[PDB]
């Protein structure tokens, strides 16, 4: 089934991910774009769970952690590209787990605090753009929480949860 | 036949023939005849008469001839075609000055006598020899060339030994090959050998596959130079003779899976599809040449030119393409799912850059042009796309990948228009499974006696 397909698609450009041949990963790239076009929702969940298993992994080393800031860099942008080229029509509507399942890595490793800003600054840059990108569909979900943590800042004057989320509106 | 030595010595025995042929007072032949013969000599001693002997590697047959003083290698019934005209050609040479020799004679019922009746460790080689040297032929003899075939793929069939049934089958068809010509136009044979060959075609074997090509090849030259098909179709006349014996040849093309009553082209270039994966690369340019003619004859029976996209030529164009696509030619689904299917087999089974990457750009723009029926021909590219989608670094090769890919993707929204089982809704299927490599095992496949029963019913209709 071309399910496989592009789920061999994507593998493919999953491999070099680990690693950190260019012309090809590019056009797998491309690729990649022209699928999402289409259907994304299936593209957008693989690219959750392989960007969340990534930062989710724990590597060392100084070739590590610039292997991670090149890899979640081209992560990012790629899924800049395919969120941006997703409206071809007026198609907004997107799953609400799924929002919410992109959303804590992308709220909480850029926006914690200024996170490894000699290398992440324009990570933060591409993590605003990906959520102006993404709010500008489905922030409904996001303004939700924003709502709830407000009404979870409840009593005590011990919370750092201000900086995590109410810092979010921003972007 | 035997060691080195008898093989040797049968090579200075040819040599020394020829030798004494030429240099004796007592025939007193002429000069230009001296000269052809002298040239003779000289092509005998030649290495590929070397190699057509079985005497490899030794540089000196002579030497060899005497060494005790001081079966490995298979043989082939061509290269006993070769010797066996090369010999005729120096016999009619000398026989042309000499009146009333009445050698030709002798040698044909010497030949004749050996073809006809059964011993195993002859027959093959006397029916060669019969069929290369006789100048006529007659109902009854061919007739009993295809009762004799008939007879050996009984014994096939029944007995584990093979290998010597095959080689009677081989020589059979060949047999056929030599006297097809000198066979008077009034017989129907003409056509419907035809069949035979392609009855050969369906039996898998490589020797037989490279005999069935020669008999189709000197039949289609011999059967349009008898000018049959300046009014008529290769489909007309072909399933004109066929009219009769049907049944059993609707037993075979279902087990074959190929239908020659639904589409005759398409049925013709599934069987000839096998010759891209023959060993040999001559029975490939045969292949080559049987398409050429039959789309020639194809063409100007419809009076366009060659190379002109039809609905009856698209077949052999497609598969000479690897050596356009107008919907508004081809509006059918079935025939531009039979074109799929074509495309489909070759991208599958053969593994080299040039061919899969122009089947491949061909491919892509199918899928746009024809994207309802496109899912057919899913499985058969399944696996192998998948396999380039993960291991092909050339851009050359991967772009058309993703062009079909996102065609796909695209056009997903409807499934249930057409499935891969579509082409079991009529006769054609398998075209794929009979376009694959030559099995190792190359054993006879059963409904084998479904083709005694045709041939039973060819000489049935015909002989009497």
């Amino acid at each position: 089934r071309p399910v496989e397909w592009v789920q061999a698609v994507v593998s493919r450009f999953d491999e070099q991910l680990p690693i950190k041949t260019k012309v090809s990963t590019e056009h797998n790239k491309e690729c990649l774009i022209n699928i999402s076009k289409y259907k994304f929702s299936l593209v957008i969940s693989g690219l959750t769970t392989i960007l969340k298993n990534v930062n989710n992994m724990r590597i060392f080393g100084e070739a590590a952690e610039k292997n991670l800031y090149l890899s979640q860099l081209i992560i990012l942008d790629t899924l800049e590209k395919c969120l941006a080229g997703q409206p071809k029509d007026t198609m907004r509507l997107d799953e609400t787990m799924l929002v919410k399942q992109l959303l804590p890595e992308i709220c909480h490793f850029l926006h914690t605090c200024r996170e490894g800003n000699q290398h992440a600054a324009e990570l933060r840059n591409s993590a605003s753009g990906v959520l102006f990108s993404l709010s500008c569909n489905n922030f409904n979900a996001v303004f939700s929480r924003i709502s709830t943590r407000l009404q979870e800042l409840t009593v005590c004057s011990e919370d750092n949860v201000d900086v995590h989320d109410i810092e979010l509106l921003q972007y | 036949t035997g060691p080195l030595s008898l093989r040797a010595s049968t090579h200075g025995l040819v040599i020394n023939i020829i030798h004494s042929l030429c240099t004796c007072s007592q025939l007193h032949f002429s000069e230009e005849t001296k000269q052809v013969l002298r040239l003779s000599l000289t092509e005998f001693s030649l290495p590929k008469f070397y190699l057509l002997f079985g005497i490899s590697k030794v540089k000196s047959a002579a030497v060899i001839a005497f060494r005790s003083s001081y079966e490995r290698e298979t043989f082939a019934l061509t290269s006993l075609e070769t010797v066996t005209e090369a010999l005729l050609e120096i016999m009619e040479a000398c026989m042309r000055d000499i009146p009333t020799c009445k050698w030709l004679d002798q040698w044909t019922e010497l030949a004749q006598r050996f073809a006809f009746q059964y011993n195993p460790s002859l027959q093959p080689r006397a029916l060669v020899v019969f069929g290369c040297i006789s100048k006529r032929v007659s109902h009854g003899q061919i007739k009993q060339i295809i009762r004799i075939l008939s007879k050996a793929l009984e014994s096939c069939l029944k007995g584990p030994d093979t290998y010597n049934s095959q080689v009677l089958i081989e020589a059979t068809v060949i047999a056929l090959t030599k006297l097809q010509p000198l066979l008077n136009k009034d017989s129907p044979l003409h056509k419907a050998l035809f069949w035979v060959a392609v009855a050969v075609l369906q039996l898998d074997e490589v020797n037989l596959y490279s005999a069935g090509t020669a008999l189709l090849e000197q039949n289609l030259h011999t059967l349009d130079s008898l000018r049959i098909f300046n009014d008529k179709s290769p489909e007309e006349v072909f399933m004109a003779i066929r009219n009769p014996l049907e049944w059993h040849c609707k037993q075979m093309d279902h087990f074959v899976g190929l239908n020659f009553n639904s589409n005759f082209n398409f049925a013709l270039v599934g069987h000839l599809l096998k010759g891209y994966r023959h060993p040999s690369p001559a029975i490939v340019a045969r292949t080559v040449r049987i398409l050429h003619t039959l789309l020639t004859l194809v063409n100007k029976h419809r009076n366009c030119d060659k190379f002109e996209v039809n609905t009856q030529s698209v077949a052999y164009l497609a598969a000479l393409l690897t050596v356009l696509l107008d919907e508004e030619v081809l509006t059918d689904p079935k025939i531009q799912a039979l074109l799929l299917t074509v495309l489909a087999t070759l991208v599958k089974y053969t593994t080299d850059e040039f061919d899969q990457r122009i089947l491949y750009e061909y491919l892509a723009e199918a899928s746009v042009v024809f994207p309802k029926v496109f899912p057919v021909v899913h499985n058969l590219l399944d696996s192998k796309i998948n396999t380039l989608l993960s291991l092909c670094q050339d851009p050359n090769l991967l772009n058309p990948i993703h062009g079909i890919v996102q065609s796909v993707v695209y056009h997903e929204e409807s499934p249930p228009q057409y499935q891969t089982s579509y082409l079991q809704s009529f006769g054609f299927n398998g075209l794929w499974r009979f376009a694959g490599p030559f099995s190792k095992q190359t054993q006879i496949p059963d409904y084998a006696e479904l083709i005694v029963k045709f041939l039973d019913a060819l000489i049935d209709t015909y002989l009497p």
